[PDB]
């Protein structure tokens, strides 16, 4: 660890890239599924012709 | 016997192997430090540099 202390920039950029990917996954899910702002409920009656 | 005490106090602490994140101001003097491995917040500050 004391030897690796001089590669802090390399580790910081690695963790930054991975954190960006991780946030991007949640963003992708939000764009795909969270388009509708209201949670509509199915009607009790299913008279859909 | 026959003597009186002074009016001075002292404090002793013990150094340990620790990782620190020091800050140098424009004039070259160390103005602040973060103790890596103190608490989770300091750990985050020390991970993100
Ligand atoms: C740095 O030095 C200059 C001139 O000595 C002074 O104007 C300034 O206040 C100093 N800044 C700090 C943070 O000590």
């Amino acid at each position: 660890s004391n030897l690796l202390l001089q590669y802090g920039s390399f580790c910081t950029q690695l963790n930054r890239a991975l954190t960006g990917i991780a946030v991007e996954q949640d963003k992708n899910t939000q764009e795909v599924f969270a388009q509708v702002k209201q949670i509509y409920k199915t009607p009790p009656i299913k008279d859909f012709g | 016997s026959g003597w009186t005490a002074g009016a001075a106090a002292y404090y002793v602490g013990y150094l340990q192997p620790r990782t620190f994140l020091l800050k140098y101001n424009e004039n070259g003097t160390i103005t602040d430090a973060v103790d890596c491995a103190l608490d989770p917040l300091s750990e985050t500050k020390c991970t993100l540099k």
